[PDB]
């Protein structure tokens, strides 16, 4: 209800107006105001009216100055312009006055749109006045960071009224006029003061095709004036705005694709350009028929900026730009070659992929100082240094992995559809490139054990799990990259397994991801199995899974599963060079057999036996060895050890049922001896109940002993009495066909293993 | 496709959305569901939604209905990319008329996230109209009635204007003006209305066409005017347009309210910008 | 006119014509995807977002 009001001069003050703007004189007598109580609607109406009048006054002031400047003769033009520029600079509130708006008054349905019209007029007038000032200053005027003070107004006018066509084309015309006039400034800088705003507006108003067309036309004219410097400045000004709000990675590619093709002038921007000629390159060196700006040229530019100074901050900006551009470029190439006939497009896409491969091999060759490890460097500064270390390496790994993954199968398909076998399968990312990727990943891995963020890095994970498997690893030339990666992984996991328990705090999700990448590489190319570093890595992983005190914290389910899968794959590859008996020998001793059963043997049998009706991955001698190991844990005992042994016996009997073959009589004899000796004591009746439930091939052999003999013996305790009664009930007058494709049995085994594992540590 | 088909003949948007989703998953696999059956079951679905809404009104879902319609338009577009290849059926086609009727009913049907879904629905309808159009702007200018018994395109134009009277978001109005440009231009809908349905064109001209095109002309959103002005010129070439425009200009510029003249100056300037 | 020359390139990559001065001064310094367009445009047009910018 209450409004500040002036009675001497009939003024009611809008809240967002600065006091000194209206009362500017520092006279002895201070202004006197009244806290006038008004009906809020009446007060807001008065404020709207007076604000409109004030804005019209400001419009008149700007117009008066514009006319005064235009009346000045050809001489005295530079003096007048310099006076204006210095006056604006020394004015403490120049950009604020020329850029502000009444956002609290635009929303009113009454007298709100009139203020908006006046605001559009005022912004256009300010743009025209600043262009008049700019054109009249020396073209080689020594500028600095102060030019932003004058260019922000332009940007301000494009934030408030981007969709206004008159304002948009006025902005484009004046920016082109300043780029032409201050050519030297805008050939090295200047676009950095302007391009981020245009990119933000282009990305924000994606739904506005007219605004996007105007921005694309303006960028095309910029490329016409300054060709390579403008593209480099565009990438430098889009790098902070890229996201993986913010300028997307697709709108940048849309802008580039608009750059490569000529665009029509729908808003007649060129007619407002003061130097309105067929626009040419303002630099004679770039004078050429390079009106086409290929995306390949942009990729080469980014590669070159990185090659110039790999460790520069601008280098990592251009690496981010490349990481944003290359996926879009590959998808666009695929779409273009899919939309047209394969016969003509195959050659074009093959040539484009070869060009991109050469560009990326140049990028990898010209970056060897990023292969160096992080030289040992308050805490925030160290974290910033580590992030700046990790960023370029991660971006390079991502770029190379994405390109290789997309263009491997794509190149194979193209050569199949090329119509001519003369096209040789050019090995994109040659040996030196693979070595570069491996050494970059090696530096990241060397940093990893001390940084939780480095091992969680998406670039390193993508390289390990999606680039190592893809590589051939058949030729001896490429193998040393894999050997280096394997040696680094072996060393880091050995250090984790080593004396320092603090190193064990490393998150096991990234470690399991690395092991999964190794497993995928081994499965894809079994030929890499003979590498000694791989054997050492598998040995270290096995020692990690087993509870071993450094010469403890058990690794979680994912890491243990990955290690067990690696062991299974290695045993599958090396039939006799890596026997499972060798894996299980260092743990068959007492005080360690329980951990072997619950951490290696049972997970191994679950991983190998399950997954198919038949499991030929494990050979007969290995099955015999595992059965002997379990029975030796049983026959020649602790309660938990006996329970684990019986669970492992069940798992082997079910998973490896077919593999046992003609080995049921001896198993029946061993089980009968176990029953006679009361080896289990407890849960032996549970084992017999399991045998009766599943009716496994030993059930038919053990039926007489269980029925006529075992049940004849009297019960000792109620705990065994209940199990004996349940077994007797399950023997006769109970069919209950529970088995079903072995899935339920495997689920039961896994659940019992989890329960026993949880019970052991507690 | 009986199990999908049954889901649309008399069930609310909750039931129909499941079928539309598991038909979307089929379309993602390039499984060519025949377009005639798809159109028939979509007409059945829209009619069922409308009948259920009418029953609810008589006895006396919005996001659900709008999402169902978005999926409907999207599936029509995706299946037309697998069957209607190499030929653009004109607006006067057996199935194009059915698609136009579906779009008409969807626009008429009772529909932050709501605004985005509405914009998407209008955009997909515009894409469908582009697919059904000759895809080439004809000559822009040439140098009561019964609401039914009209060609479906005339009803669609009528309802697009009627709905555009109820919206203010620039994206919505841009998509609706784009639909009209596909209908009024890109196809002699209003020309054939003049030739065959003079009363309907007279009613549209006198009541909705130029008034709404004048309303949608704004300097802040010149994207809207980029589509409004060609449609406005096409309307002026048609009968009864010159008189309505004359009355609009005379009433606005001669108004005593200085705000009305202030707005009319902007309107005429923006009209001139895109002439 | 000194132009940017870089060594250790694969000999198949021709460095673009960039001036050394510019390089020195440069180094020294549900269908939710479809609705994202509308969401971005509506957010941009909102007076609060323009005021914040």
């Amino acid at each position: 209800h209450y409004f500040l009001m002036d009675k001497r001069w009939n003024l009611i003050h809008y809240n967002k107006t600065y006091v000194r703007d209206i009362y500017p004189f520092r006279r002895s007598v201070s202004p006197q105001l009244n806290l006038v109580h008004m009906h809020p609607e009446k007060g807001q109406e008065l404020i709207q009216k007076q604000v409109f009048t004030r804005k019209l006054e400001e419009v008149g002031r700007v117009l008066f100055l514009i006319s005064l400047t235009q009346k000045i003769p050809t001489a005295h033009k530079q003096s007048h312009v310099s006076m204006l520029q210095e006056d604006l600079l020394r004015l403490p509130s120049f950009p604020r006055s020329a850029i502000d708006a009444e956002f609290s008054l635009f929303s009113d349905p009454q007298a709100g749109k009139e203020l908006f019209g006046l605001d559009t007029l005022q912004k256009s007038l300010w743009i025209q006045l600043l262009e008049e000032m700019f054109l009249g200053m020396p073209s080689e005027f020594p500028w600095g960071d102060e030019i932003m003070l004058f260019l922000n107004v332009f940007n301000g006018a494009l934030i408030l009224h981007p969709e206004d066509s008159a304002l948009l084309r006025q902005y484009a015309a004046t920016v082109i006029n300043t780029a032409v006039h201050f050519n030297h400034l805008f050939s090295l800088s200047g676009y950095q003061w302007i391009l981020p705003t245009m990119l933000q507006v282009y990305s924000d108003y994606e739904s506005n095709p007219q605004l996007r067309r105007a921005i694309e036309f303006a960028c095309h004219q910029f490329y016409i004036l300054h060709r390579k410097p403008f593209v480099l400045q565009l990438f430098a000004s889009v790098a902070p705005l890229l996201e993986f709000k913010g300028v997307s990675a697709q709108c940048l590619f849309d802008l580039l694709q608009s750059l490569e093709g000529e665009t029509t002038d729908i808003l007649d921007i060129l007619e407002l350009v003061k130097a309105e000629k067929p626009l040419k390159s303002l630099d004679f060196c770039y004078g050429n028929e390079d009106l086409t700006f290929s995306i390949s040229e942009a990729i080469k530019l980014c590669v070159t900026v990185v090659a110039y100074a790999p460790e520069s901050f601008r280098s990592l900006q251009m690496l981010m730009v490349l990481e944003a551009l290359v996926p879009c470029y590959l998808q666009k190439m695929k779409r273009q070659t899919s939309q047209v006939e394969t016969v003509p497009a195959a050659r074009e896409e093959i040539a484009a992929t070869a060009a991109l491969a050469t560009s990326l091999q140049a990028l990898l060759y010209s970056v060897e100082v990023l292969t160096r490890p992080m030289t040992a460097p308050e805490e925030l500064d160290e974290r910033i240094s580590r992030e700046e270390f990790r960023r370029p390496r991660e971006s390079l790994l991502n770029i190379c992995t994405e390109f290789y993954k997309h263009c491997g199968p794509r190149l194979k398909i193209l050569q199949n559809l090329a119509g001519e076998p003369r096209v040789t399968a050019l090995e994109l990312l040659d040996v030196k490139s693979h070595m570069r990727l491996a050494e970059i990943a090696h530096s990241l891995l060397k940093l990893a054990p001390y940084d939780t963020q480095t091992m969680e890095s998406r670039g390193l994970r993508r390289y390990i799990m999606e680039m190592l498997p893809i590589t051939d690893w058949s030729a001896e030339a490429v193998r040393p990259a894999l050997i280096l990666i394997l040696k680094r992984l072996d060393r880091m996991f050995n250090k984790i397994h080593k004396m320092p328990t603090l190193r064990r705090q490393v998150e096991w999700e990234p470690a399991s991801s690395l092991i999964e990448g190794v497993c995928l590489t081994l499965q894809r190319q079994p030929i890499i199995s003979f590498l000694p570093h791989l054997r050492s890595l598998i040995n270290v992983c096995v020692n990690l899974v087993m509870g071993v005190v450094g010469p403890y914290l058990s690794p979680p389910l994912p890491f243990s599963t990955a290690v067990v899968r690696l062991v299974a794959l290695q045993i599958q590859a090396l039939k006799e060079d890596f026997p499972l008996s060798h894996v299980i020998s260092p743990f068959t001793n007492q005080e360690r057999r329980e951990g072997m059963l619950l951490n290696l043997l049972i997970p191994f049998v679950l991983t190998v036996g399950s997954g198919s009706k038949d499991s030929p991955w494990l050979e007969q001698p290995e099955v015999q060895l595992l059965l002997q190991t379990v029975i030796n844990v049983l026959l020649p005992l602790a309660e938990s050890t006996s329970q684990a042994a019986y669970l492992a016996l069940k798992v082997i009997l079910v998973c490896f049922e077919r593999q046992l073959g003609s080995q049921w009589y001896w198993l029946s004899l061993q089980v009968k001896e176990m029953a006679l000796r009361k080896v289990g004591g407890l849960a032996l009746w549970d084992f017999l109940d399991f045998i009766v439930r599943t009716r496994i091939p030993i059930f038919v052999l053990l039926r007489p002993f269980i029925q006529c003999k075992l049940l004849a013996q009297p019960a000792e305790n109620h705990e065994e009495l209940s199990a004996r009664q349940h077994i007797s009930d399950q023997l006769e007058r109970r069919f209950i066909p529970r088995p079903l494709c072995k899935s339920s049995l495997i689920a039961e085994f896994n659940s019992e293993l989890k329960i026993l594992k949880e019970a052991v540590h507690s | 496709f009986g199990f999908i088909s049954c889901r649309f003949t008399g069930y609310p948007s909750t039931v129909q959305e499941q079928a539309l989703l598991w038909l979307h998953v089929l379309s993602e696999l390039d499984i060519t569901v025949p377009l005639q059956l798809l159109i028939s079951m979509f007409s059945d679905g829209v009619n069922s939604v409308k009948e259920l809404a009418n029953q609810r009104k008589s006895r006396a879902d919005d996001d659900m209905n709008l999402n169902c319609f978005i999926l409907m338009f999207d599936l029509l577009l995706k299946q037309m990319e697998l069957q209607d290849d190499g030929i653009t059926m004109g607006l006067e086609h057996s199935l194009s008329k059915d698609i136009i009727s579906i779009i008409n009913n969807v626009f008429q049907a009772p529909w932050c996230n709501l605004c985005q879904s509405s914009i998407l629905c209008y955009q997909l309808a515009c894409e469908l109209l582009e697919r059904l159009a000759p895809k080439e702007e004809s000559r822009l200018v040439e140098p009561k009635f019964c609401y039914q018994q009209l060609p479906v395109t005339l009803r669609l134009i009528y309802t697009i204007f009627q709905e555009m009277a109820k919206f203010e978001e620039p994206d919505i109005l841009f998509n609706m003006l784009n639909c009209l440009k596909i209908l009024c231009l890109h196809g002699e809908c209003l020309y054939t209305a003049r030739k065959d349905h003079p009363q309907f064109l007279a009613y549209i001209q006198d009541h909705m066409l130029i008034a709404s095109l004048w309303r949608v002309v704004k300097s802040e959103f010149s994207q809207l005017s980029s589509l409004a002005v060609p449609l406005l010129l096409h309307a002026l070439s048609l009968p009864h347009g010159a008189d309505i425009f004359w009355t609009i200009i005379n009433g606005n510029f001669n108004s005593k309210d200085w705000k009305m003249r202030f707005e009319a100056v902007e309107k005429v300037a923006v009209i001139c910008r895109f002439l | 006119p000194q132009m940017v020359k870089i060594s250790k390139l694969p000999s198949d990559f021709t460095v673009p014509k960039i001036r050394e001065s510019f390089m020195k001064q440069f180094i020294d310094r549900y269908i939710d995807q479809k609705l994202r367009k509308s969401v971005f445009s509506i957010r941009a047009r909102n007076l609060l977002e323009k005021e914040t910018a």
